[PDB]
C-alpha cells in the first residue's frame, strides 16, 4: 500500500496525513486504509480550494485572495485558531466541530466527506451529526455527489474531483486493494537497563524475573516472628527507668581548674563597650561624618599618637595594630568623603592579608613530598568563667538610654488591635531601655555597614565606624561611636569566604582585672575622660577577626530576637487571660485588685533562689536570645538540640510520668561533646547543673 | 545575685518555654571548605552497616557492589542494613489487608497521572546534575541540554509531548555505543571564553554519568554540630523518581499513620487525634506509654533493593509496562555512583604553599601525607574508589530522594501492632525520618516489652531508631516533627517565622507578600496580636531601608528621598500616599489582606492616583513569587521590572537567543504566557500560520494596504510555510 | 502591527542559531525554553534587591513617547540615561524616575480601574462597612473545616475558570468549544464589557480573573461563622485564648 | 614552563616588602653569614 | 644598606 500512496499522492499530503494520525495516536503503518482515506480527503480538499481566487470586487474568479481557506491538514491547535479567528472576523457562530474548508464568498464553513455508499445517506448522517451550522458536500467513488448548495462549485471542479476519485478507485481495483479496503502504551526496556535490573535484586534471586515471581506468589505468614525468635537477644532497647539519681551534671570537665578559663570571643564588646556620645538634632548623616564629629568632640583621644600598650595577646603586632588604628583615625578625620584607608600597602601586612599561602598546580604538589594535609584544629577544652555570668547579669538591667526605635502602624479600630497595642507598649517599655537592646542595635547596624561595604568594595581597605543612635528618657538623641574597624579586601564571592576585620573598640575596663578573659585582644590605654566629673581611663581593645557574607546577613537579622522575646510573654499573658476573662497584661506586669503582679524565679544568691518581676523575666529572655545570636555556632546549636532531650526528660520526671531512657550515657556524651570552648555553651551547662540540683531538692520535698 | 535563665523552667513548663531553647536567632552553621571528607565519611558509614552482606562486581559499570538484604541478622545494637525481604513483604501484606484496595487504587491513579504528564513537568524541581557538563544546573537547563543531545543522537520522543516517550528514549540512550552531546569548552584566547563543542563519550562513561549523584554539604542545617552530605541526581532518574513518588504519595495520603504529606496547621490535629484515639483504646486499668523516637542513619540503612520490592508488591495488579516503569528508579538507585566533593587541600608551611588534590588523584599521593582521620577514611574507601574520582555507593540511600516510600515502609513497620500475641498493642506516627510510638498494655513492664519488640522488628526491616535520641514516658507528652505535645496542648515551635524582610520582587509585590506572610503566620502558627504588630513594624523598617522609601517628614537624605519629600509637601492628602512613595504606613491587623493601592484609593488625591495608575505608564511572576506562593497586588508604576543582573559570552548569547525567540513567540501568540502552548509542530510554522492569518484579517478588515499585504505575503513565502 | 512582527521574524531567521532554535523546538517544548537560563546571580532575593536598589540605574525602561517625558536629570539626580545597551538594547532607569513620575507628570485617567479591580474593592468595602463587638478571652473550641479563603464572583472548577478567562481575553487562541462557555455566557459577556478598552496587560487581567474565579479552600480551625467573609478576616477574629465578634459589611 | 618554575627552585623566593613594615615587624632579623 | 628576612613568613626587606 505504501507504494500506492507514494505514487498517487504528493509528499506534502502524505506528511500531513501522518501528522494528523500522530495527533490521534494512530500508527500509520498498522492502518494503511485510514492513511489512504485521510490522504484522499486532504487531496480533494486542496482540489476544491485550488483554482479559485477573489478579485478586488469580491467575486469568484480564476487566477491575491483565494476564494477558499483550507482548514483540514493543519495542526489541531492551528486549525482551531484559524477557525475561531475566521468566525470572529465575519461575525459567524463558531461551529462546534472542526471544519474542513471556509468560503469567503458566502463566509460559510464547509465540511468535505467521502463515502463508498450512496451520497445521500452519508449526507444525512453528517447533517444529523453536525446540523445546519456547516455547509455539507459529500463525494462518492460511484460518480454521485450530494451538495447542500449547488452554486458553491462549478462543473469543472466537481468533474475534476469525480474523475480523480474514479481514477483512484480504478487503480485500487487493479491492485485488488479496493475490496481489501475495510494498542496503548508500549514501554519497552532496553538491554542496559534490563541488565542493571537483573543485578539489583536482593540476595537469593538470580534475575529480576525470579524476584518478580517470588513477590507476586509467595505469601509470608509469620516471617517476622520467625526472625525475631531466631535473632539474638543481645539486641534490644535495654530500657531503664529514669530517676533523679540517674540524672547527673553535664560536662563535669568544666569544673576542672587545670583547664584555661574560657576567653571572650564575641565580635564586639557587649558589657565593657564604651560609646563616645555626641548629641544631635536628629538628622541622619553618613557614618563617616558621624565618626568625624564624634572624634572631634573628643580631641584628646583622636590626637593621642603615643600608644601605651597594656597587653598583646600572643602574636598580634603592637606596631601593626597601632599604625592601622592611626590610619583609621586619619582616614575618618580627613576632608575627603571616602572612608578608604590612605596606606593600602602597610594595611596589606598589618591585617595579615599578605601572609597567605600561594596556590600551585596539582602536579608540583603531588611530586613535592613535603606537602601534606594539615591536622584539624580541635577546639580547646575550657572551664567556666565568671565573665559570662557577669555579662548575663549586666545585659539584662535597665539603662537610661533606649536605642530601639520602630516604625508606626495604622490606627486601631478593633478591641484585638487595642489589646495588642497595650501588650506591645508594656513589652517595649520593659525592653526599650535594657542594655541588651542597645547592644543588639549596635550589632545590626555594624553588620549592615559591613555587608554594604563588602558588596560595594572588593579589593580595598575600608574604615567602618561602629556607630549607634541612642535616645534617652528626655528624648534627646545621641550618636554613639564605639570604635572603628578595618574591613580589608574580600576578593571572594559566595557565602563562606573570610573577610578580615580589624576592630578597635573603645572601653573603660582594665584588661588586667580579668586577664583570662582577654587572651585575644591587644589593648592600648588611649586616654581618659570625666563621665560625671570623675576621671576614668579609656583603653582601645584591638583584635583581628574573620567574618563571612552569611554572618553579616544574619547580623542584620538580630532584631528577630525582639520577636522571640515577645511571643513568649504573649503566650504567658495569654495563658493568664485564659484563667480569668479580663485582660491580664496590666495585672501580670503591675498587678490589679484581684491579682498580685506575676513573679518568676530568675536566679539565686548564696544558694537561695531569687524571684523577680515579669519585666525582669522579659529582659532575661531577651538577653538569652541575644546571646544565642552572638555566640551562635555549630557548638551552640548542637548543645541546645541535644540538651532539649534532657530538658524534656526532666519535665517528664517533674510531672511523674515515669520516663524511661534506652541509654543515658549515650545522650550525655552527645550533649557533652559540644562543650569545648563556646562561652555560652559552658555557662549554660553550669546553669543547667545548678537548675537540675535545685529541681532535685524541690522533688525531694 | 546571679541570673540563671534555666530557673524560668521552675515557674513554667519546658514545652511552654521551649521556643526560647531554640537558637534560631543566630547564624545557621555553614560548611567551611571542602565537603569531600563528609561524602567519604557517608560512603564509609553506608558500607560499614552492610559490610556483612554479599560483595560482588557490577558487570555493567565494573564497580564493587554490596548487598546486605537477606544477610545475617544483627548481633549487636549498631545500625544494620540487613533487612529481610520476607519480613518486608509480610509488613506490606498486613498493610494492604488493613486497607483493602489501596495499592490498586494508588497504582491506577499514578498510572493515569503518568499518561497525562508531559515533559515540561521535569522543569519543576531543584538543581539537577547535568551529565553534558558534569555539573549542577537548573532543571529546565539540564532538560533542554539533554533533549538537544538526544536530538544529536537521533533519540527523539522529547518532542512527542508525553513523558512516556521521553523516558523511553532516556532508557534507550543507555544502549547507544557512543553518546554525542554539546559540551562547554573554556578556551583561552588574555581571556577565557566558554563555547559549545561537539563532544563524544563511550557507553560505559555515559552509563556512569547517568547513575552519578552530585554531592554537596548540607549548608544552613540548624540543630547539629557536624555537617553531612546532600546529593542530587540527574535528569535520567527524575521522571521515574517522580512517578514512584506519586505512587508513594497516593498510598500515604490514605494512611492515618502517615504524617509526611500532611502539612500546615493539620499537624497539631494529627498529633491530638492520634493521642486521643490511643488513650481511648487503652484497656481499663492499663498503662499507655509514648516513645519519642528518632531514626539516625535512617537513609544509610535503607536499601534500593527493598524499595524495588515495595514497588513490585504495590503494583501487583497493574499492566506490565507500568510495573517496569515504576521499577526503574530503584534500579538506577541500587547502582548509583557518588561523586566525591572537589578534592583535598595539602599545604607546606616551610614553603608557604598550598594545592588542591582533585578526587581522581586522591590515591596518587602516599597516604602518609594525609592526616589521621583522612588517612583512615581513604584506607577504608580504597576498595570502593573508582579511577575517575567517584565511589560506588550501592547500599543505603540519599536524603530527600525517596521520602514517601520511606514513610510507607515506616508505617508498614508501625502497623504490625503486636508480636507473639503478647499483652500489648503499639501504633504511631511516621514522617520520613521522624517517628513517634504509643504502646498500650497492662503494666510498664509489658509496655517496655512492646517497645523492645518494636525495636527488634524495625531492625528486621532495615529501620534503625537512635537509642541515644529516643526516650519514653507516659502517654500525654511527647515530640514529633519538632512539635511538642503535652496534656493536649501542642506547641509547633521550631521558630516557624521564616523572615520578616522584603521578599525581593519589587515595591508593591514585596509589601503585599510580607503582609501576607504576617497574616498567614497569624492564621496558622498561632501568632499573637502584639507580636504580629511588632512583626509588621520590623518588616516596614526593613522595607523602608531596602527601598530607600522613608516617610516624607523623615530627615533621611538620598536620591529618591528628595523627590519623596517634594511629593510629601506637594500632596494635600498625605494619608493616601504609598509607603514606597514616602507615605504613612496604615497597615494593621484588620487590613492585612487588602493591597495598599486599593486601601488608599479613596484617600489619594486625584492627581497622585492618576499619575501612579496612569493607563500607559513607562515602568510597566505576577501570580507566584519565586516554591510558588500567590500574592495579591495591583498594576501600577511600582510594578516595574528588574535588570538582567571568566567572561561568559557564548552562553549569554545563547540565553539571549532563546529569550528573543520566546518573546517573538509570545508576541505572535498572546495566550502563551497565561496558558502553556500545546503542539507537536515547530514554533516557526505556528508563527508563520498565525502571521499569515493576521495579515489576511488585516487586509479584509481594512487595517492593511495592498502594498503592505503584498510585502507580508512575500516575506511569509520566503519563510516557506505557505 | 502584523507587518512589524513579520519583519522581526525575518530579522530573527537571518541568524542560523535562531533559525535552528525555532525549527527544532516544538510548541510543547516552548515551556522548557522559557525557563532556560545558565547563570548564578544570588540565592537570597532580598540581598540582591538591596544591592540593586543602590545601583545607579536598576530599572529597565521602555521606549515610547511617555518614556521621553521623564527628564534626563532632575535637580542633580540622573533619572535616566541615553547610553546604549547590549544585554537588551533598551533604556535604563532609576527609582528616582518612578518617584518623579508619581510626583510630577501627566495625570492619566482612571475610570475603568475599579471595574477591572472590583474584587479588591469589594474586599475593602466589606472591611470598611463591618462592625466590631467585644472580645472574649476564654478558651475557644475550633473545629477543623475546609473553608473557602476568599469570596468568588462565581465558583467554578479550575478548568472551567481557565476556559472562561481564555474566552474573555484571548478568544482566537481557544479551541474545542466545551459545554462551559454556554453555561457562563452572561459572565463572559459582562467581563468583556467591563474589560473593554482597558490598557492593562492581558496577563494581569487573566491572573486577576483567575483569582476571582478559582476557589481557594483550605482546612482551618474555625469556631463560628465559616463563610468566606469571616474566613478572609479570620486572622483578626480567632485566637488561642481570645475571641472577637465580627460582622462583615 | 610552569613545572620548571618550581623544579628549579625559582618559585621558592622571598617577596620584598616596604621598609616600614620590616621596621615595625620584629620577627625579621638579619641572617647570619 | 643591610637585608633582614623572616624565614617563617618567607619575607625580605632592605634597610637603607
Ligand atoms: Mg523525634
Ligand atoms: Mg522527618
Amino acid at each position: 500500500m505504501d507504494t500506492f500512496i507514494t505514487r498517487n499522492f504528493q509528499t506534502t499530503i502524505i506528511q500531513k496525513a501522518k501528522n494528523t494520525m500522530a495527533e490521534f495516536s494512530e500508527d500509520p503503518e498498522l492502518q494503511p486504509a485510514m492513511l489512504f482515506n485521510i490522504c484522499v480527503h486532504l487531496e480533494v480538499c486542496y482540489v476544491i480550494s485550488d483554482m479559485n481566487f477573489l478579485d478586488e470586487e469580491g467575486k469568484a474568479y480564476t487566477a491575491l485572495r483565494p476564494q477558499y481557506e483550507v482548514i483540514e491538514g493543519m495542526p489541531r491547535t492551528i486549525a482551531w485558531m484559524v477557525q475561531r479567528s475566521l468566525a470572529q472576523e465575519h461575525g459567524i457562530e463558531t461551529p462546534k466541530y472542526l471544519a474542513d474548508l471556509f468560503d469567503y464568498k458566502t463566509k460559510r464553513f464547509i465540511e468535505v466527506g467521502i463515502t463508498k455508499g450512496l451520497a445521500d445517506d452519508y449526507f444525512w448522517k453528517k447533517k444529523e451529526k453536525l446540523g445546519n451550522s456547516m455547509e455539507l458536500m459529500i463525494f462518492s467513488y460511484n460518480q454521485d455527489y450530494s451538495l447542500s448548495n449547488e452554486s458553491s462549485l462549478d462543473e469543472e471542479g466537481k468533474g475534476r474531483v469525480l474523475s480523480r476519485l474514479t481514477e483512484l478507485q480504478a487503480e485500487l481495483s487493479l491492485k485488488n486493494l479496493w475490496q481489501v479496503l475495510i494498542k496503548g502504551i508500549d514501554f519497552k526496556l532496553g538491554q542496559t537497563i534490563s541488565r542493571l535490573r537483573d543485578i539489583s535484586v536482593p540476595a537469593g534471586f538470580s534475575n529480576f524475573e525470579g524476584m518478580r515471581s517470588y513477590i507476586d506468589n509467595i505469601d509470608p505468614k509469620g516471617a517476622i516472628e520467625r526472625n525475631l525468635a531466631r535473632m539474638s537477644p543481645l539486641v534490644s532497647v535495654t530500657p531503664k527507668k529514669l530517676t533523679w539519681e540517674d540524672l547527673r551534671p553535664i560536662g563535669p570537665h568544666i569544673y576542672n581548674h587545670e583547664l584555661p578559663e574560657v576567653p571572650y570571643n564575641a565580635f564586639l564588646l557587649m558589657s565593657d563597650e564604651l560609646g563616645l556620645a555626641n548629641m544631635t538634632e536628629g538628622k541622619s548623616k553618613k557614618p563617616k561624618t558621624l565618626a568625624k564629629e564624634c572624634l572631634e568632640k573628643y580631641s584628646t583621644l583622636r590626637d593621642q599618637t603615643d600608644p601605651i600598650l597594656i597587653m598583646k595577646s600572643e602574636k598580634a603586632n603592637e606596631n601593626f595594630l597601632w599604625k592601622l588604628w592611626r590610619d583609621c583615625v586619619n582616614t575618618i578625620s580627613n576632608e575627603e568623603m571616602s572612608n578608604e584607608l590612605q596606606k593600602t600597602n602597610y594595611a596589606k601586612w598589618a591585617t595579615g592579608d599578605g601572609l597567605t599561602y600561594q596556590k600551585i598546580m596539582k602536579e608540583v604538589a603531588i611530586d613535592d613530598e613535603t606537602m601534606c594535609q594539615e591536622e584539624p584544629k580541635i577546639p580547646n577544652k575550657c572551664r567556666v568563667a565568671a565573665w559570662v555570668q557577669t555579662e548575663m547579669n549586666l545585659l539584662s538591667t535597665l539603662t537610661s538610654k533606649r536605642a530601639l526605635d520602630l516604625p508606626e502602624i495604622g490606627p486601631d479600630v478593633a478591641p484585638v488591635e487595642h489589646v495588642g497595642s497595650e501588650r506591645r507598649k508594656y513589652f517595649v517599655n520593659e525592653i526599650n531601655y535594657c542594655k541588651a537592646s542597645t547592644v543588639m542595635m549596635k550589632y545590626v547596624l555594624f553588620h549592615t555597614s559591613l555587608l554594604n561595604e563588602s558588596n560595594a568594595s572588593m579589593g580595598k581597605y575600608k574604615v567602618i565606624p561602629i556607630t549607634n543612635r541612642v535616645v534617652n528618657e528626655k528624648g534627646e538623641s545621641f550618636d554613639m561611636l564605639y570604635g572603628l574597624a578595618v574591613k580589608g579586601q574580600s576578593h571572594l564571592r559566595g557565602d563562606t569566604d573570610v573577610v578580615t576585620v580589624v576592630t578597635f573598640e573603645f572601653s573603660s575596663t582594665d584588661p588586667r582585672v580579668d586577664s583570662g578573659k582577654w587572651p585575644k585582644y591587644t589593648v592600648f590605654r588611649i586616654g581618659s575622660l570625666f563621665v560625671s566629673g570623675r576621671e576614668k581611663s579609656v583603653y582601645l581593645y584591638c583584635r583581628v577577626n574573620g567574618t563571612n557574607k552569611i554572618q553579616m546577613k544574619w547580623g542584620m537579622e538580630a532584631r528577630r530576637c525582639l520577636l522571640q522575646s515577645m511571643q513568649q510573654m504573649e503566650a504567658i499573658v495569654e495563658q493568664e487571660s485564659s484563667i480569668q476573662g479580663y485582660d491580664m497584661t496590666k495585672a501580670c506586669f503591675k498587678g490589679d485588685r484581684v491579682n498580685s503582679p506575676k513573679t518568676f524565679s530568675i536566679g539565686t544568691q548564696e544558694g537561695k533562689l531569687v524571684k523577680g518581676s515579669f519585666g525582669k523575666a522579659l529582659r532575661v529572655i531577651f538577653t538569652k536570645c541575644l546571646m544565642h545570636y552572638v555566640f551562635g555556632n555549630a557548638q551552640l546549636e548542637g548543645f541546645s538540640a541535644e540538651s532539649r532531650r534532657l530538658l524534656l526528660l526532666i519535665q517528664a520526671l517533674k510531672d511523674r510520668k515515669g520516663p524511661w531512657v534506652f541509654d543515658l550515657e549515650g545522650m550525655y556524651s552527645g550533649i557533652e561533646e559540644c562543650i569545648s570552648n563556646n562561652p555560652w555553651v559552658i555557662q549554660s551547662a553550669y546553669w543547667f547543673n545548678e537548675w537540675l540540683g535545685f529541681e532535685k531538692e524541690g522533688s525531694k520535698v | 545575685m546571679n541570673i540563671n535563665p534555666y530557673f524560668l523552667f521552675i515557674d513554667v513548663p519546658i514545652q511552654a518555654a521551649i521556643s526560647t531553647t531554640f537558637p534560631y536567632t543566630g547564624v545557621p552553621p555553614y560548611s567551611h571548605g571542602t565537603g569531600t571528607g563528609y561524602t567519604i565519611d557517608t560512603v564509609i558509614r553506608t558500607h560499614e552497616y552492610s559490610n556483612k552482606g554479599k560483595q560482588y562486581i557490577s558487570d555493567v559499570t565494573g564497580c564493587t557492589m554490596v548487598d546486605p538484604t537477606n544477610g545475617p541478622l544483627p548481633e549487636d545494637n549498631e545500625p544494620s542494613a540487613y533487612a529481610q525481604l520476607d519480613c518486608v513483604l509480610e509488613a506490606l501484606d498486613r498493610m494492604d489487608e488493613e486497607h483493602p484496595g489501596l495499592f490498586q487504587a494508588a497504582s491506577q491513579n499514578a498510572m493515569e497521572t503518568l499518561m497525562v504528564t508531559t515533559v515540561d513537568k521535569l522543569t519543576q524541581g531543584r538543581q539537577t546534575f547535568d551529565w553534558t557538563v558534569c555539573r549542577n544546573q537548573p532543571a529546565a537547563t539540564a532538560l533542554n541540554t539533554t533533549i538537544t543531545s538526544f536530538r544529536l543522537n537521533d533519540l527523539n520522543g522529547a518532542d512527542k509531548g508525553g513523558l512516556i516517550p521521553f523516558c523511553q528514549d532516556i532508557i534507550d540512550s543507555l544502549d547507544r555505543p557512543e553518546m554525542t552531546f554539546f559540551s562547554v569548552k573554556n578556551i583561552k584566547k588574555i581571556k577565557r571564553i566558554p563555547m559549545k563543542v561537539k563532544d563524544k563519550i563511550t557507553k560505559v562513561e555515559y552509563i556512569k554519568r547517568a547513575l552519578s549523584l552530585n554531592t554537596m554539604t548540607k549548608d544552613a542545617e540548624r540543630g547539629k554540630l557536624k555537617r553531612r552530605a546532600i546529593a542530587t541526581a540527574g535528569i535520567q532518574i527524575r521522571g521515574f523518581v517522580l512517578v514512584v513518588e506519586n505512587l508513594a504519595k497516593n498510598i500515604c495520603e490514605n494512611l492515618e499513620q502517615s504524617g509526611l504529606p500532611v502539612g500546615g496547621n493539620e499537624k497539631k490535629a494529627k498529633l491530638s487525634n492520634a493521642v486521643a484515639k490511643m488513650l481511648s483504646n487503652c484497656p481499663p486499668g492499663g498503662i499507655s506509654m509514648t516513645v519519642t523516637g528518632d531514626n539516625t542513619k535512617w537513609n544509610e540503612c535503607l536499601n534500593p533493593r527493598i524499595f524495588l520490592a515495595m514497588t513490585e508488591r504495590i503494583t501487583r495488579d497493574s499492566p506490565i509496562w507500568f510495573r517496569d516503569f515504576c521499577s526503574i528508579a530503584p534500579v538506577l538507585f541500587s547502582n548509583k555512583i557518588a561523586r566525591l566533593g572537589k578534592g583535598f587541600m595539602i599545604t607546606s608551611k616551610t614553603k608557604r604553599l598550598k594545592a588542591q588534590i582533585p578526587c581522581p588523584d586522591l590515591f596518587s599521593i602516599p597516604l602518609e601525607r594525609y592526616n589521621e582521620e583522612t588517612r583512615a577514611k581513604l584506607k577504608k574507601l580504597k576498595p570502593f574508589f573508582n579511577e575517575e574520582g567517584t565511589a560506588s555507593l550501592s547500599p543505603g540511600m540519599m536524603m530527600g530522594m525517596f521520602n514517601m516510600l520511606s514513610t510507607v515502609l515506616g508505617v508498614a513497620a508501625l502497623g504490625i501492632k503486636n508480636i507473639g500475641n503478647k499483652e500489648y498493642l503499639w501504633d504511631g506516627l511516621q514522617s520520613s525520618d521522624d517517628f513517634a510510638l504509643f504502646v498500650n498494655a497492662k503494666d510498664e513492664e509489658t509496655c517496655m516489652e512492646g517497645i523492645n519488640d518494636f525495636y527488634r522488628t524495625c531492625k528486621l526491616l532495615g529501620i534503625n531508631m537512635s537509642k541515644k535520641k529516643s526516650y519514653c514516658n507516659e502517654t500525654g507528652m511527647f515530640e514529633f516533627t519538632s512539635m511538642f505535645y503535652r496534656d493536649g496542648f501542642v506547641s509547633n515551635f521550631a521558630m516557624e517565622l521564616p523572615s520578616f524582610g522584603v521578599a525581593g520582587v519589587n515595591e508593591s509585590a514585596d509589601m503585599a507578600i510580607g503582609m501576607t506572610i504576617i497574616k498567614n503566620n497569624m492564621i496558622n502558627n498561632g501568632m499573637g496580636p502584639a507580636t504580629a504588630q511588632t512583626a509588621i513594624q520590623l518588616f516596614i523598617a526593613d522595607y523602608r531601608y531596602t527601598y530607600k522609601c522613608h516617610r516624607g517628614d523623615s530627615k533621611v537624605e538620598g536620591k529618591r528621598m528628595k523627590i519623596i519629600k517634594e511629593l510629601w509637601e506637594n500632596t494635600k492628602g498625605r494619608d493616601g500616599l504609598l509607603v514606597a512613595d514616602g507615605g504613612p504606613n496604615i497597615y494593621n491587623l484588620r487590613n492585612l489582606h487588602i493591597p495598599e493601592i486599593v486601601l488608599k484609593y479613596n484617600l489619594m488625591d486625584p492627581e497622585y492616583k492618576g499619575r501612579l495608575l496612569h493607563p500607559q505608564n513607562p515602568f510597566v511572576g505576577i501570580k507566584e513569587a519565586d516554591k510558588k506562593m500567590d500574592y495579591d497586588a495591583v498594576s501600577g508604576t511600582h510594578s516595574w521590572r528588574t535588570k538582567r543582573n571568566t567572561d561568559q559570552r557564548n552562553m549569554i548569547l545563547e540565553e539571549q537567543c532563546y529569550a528573543k525567540c520566546c518573546n517573538l513567540f509570545e508576541a505572535c501568540f498572546n495566550s502563551a504566557s497565561y496558558r502553556k502552548p500545546v503542539g507537536q509542530h515547530s514554533m516557526l510554522e505556528a508563527m508563520a500560520h498565525r502571521l499569515r492569518m493576521d495579515a489576511r484579517l488585516d487586509y479584509e478588515s481594512g487595517r492593511m494596504s495592498k502594498d503592505d499585504f503584498e510585502k507580508a505575503m512575500a516575506h511569509l513565502g520566503e519563510i516557506g510555510y505557505i | 502591527m502584523t507587518l512589524a512582527k513579520i519583519e522581526l521574524l525575518k530579522q530573527l531567521l537571518r541568524d542560523n542559531e535562531a533559525k535552528t532554535v525555532l525549527k527544532q523546538t516544538t510548541v510543547d517544548q516552548y515551556n522548557i525554553i522559557r525557563k532556560f537560563n545558565t547563570s548564578r546571580i544570588e540565592k537570597n532575593p532580598s540581598l540582591r534587591m538591596k544591592w540593586a536598589m543602590c545601583s545607579n540605574f536598576p530599572l529597565a525602561l521602555t521606549k515610547g513617547d511617555m518614556a521621553n517625558r521623564i527628564p534626563l536629570e532632575y535637580k542633580g539626580i540622573q533619572l535616566k540615561t541615553n547610553a546604549e545597551d547590549i544585554g537588551t538594547k533598551g533604556q535604563m532607569c532609576s527609582i528616582a524616575a518612578v518617584t518623579w513620575w508619581n510626583t510630577y507628570g501627566p495625570i492619566g485617567d482612571t475610570e475603568g480601574f475599579e471595574r477591572v479591580y472590583e474584587s479588591f474593592f469589594l474586599r475593602k468595602m466589606r472591611l470598611d462597612n463591618a462592625t466590631w463587638g467585644r472580645i472574649t478571652f476564654g478558651p475557644v473550641e475550633r473545629v477543623r473545616k475546609r473553608v473557602l479563603l476568599n469570596p468568588l464572583t462565581k465558583e467554578m472548577p479550575p478548568d472551567e475558570a481557565s476556559n472562561v478567562i481564555m474566552e474573555i481575553l484571548f478568544p482566537k487562541e481557544a479551541g474545542i468549544p466545551r459545554e462551559s462557555t454556554w453555561i457562563h455566557r452572561e459572565l463572559i459577556k459582562e467581563k468583556r464589557e467591563k474589560l473593554k478598552g482597558t490598557m492593562i496587560t492581558p496577563i494581569v487581567l487573566a491572573y486577576m480573573l483567575e483569582r476571582e474565579l478559582v476557589a481557594r479552600r483550605r482546612f482551618l480551625p474555625v469556631a463560628g461563622a465559616t463563610s468566606a467573609e469571616f474566613i478572609e478576616m479570620l486572622h483578626c477574629l480567632q485566637g488561642e485564648n481570645w475571641r472577637q465578634i465580627y460582622h462583615p459589611g
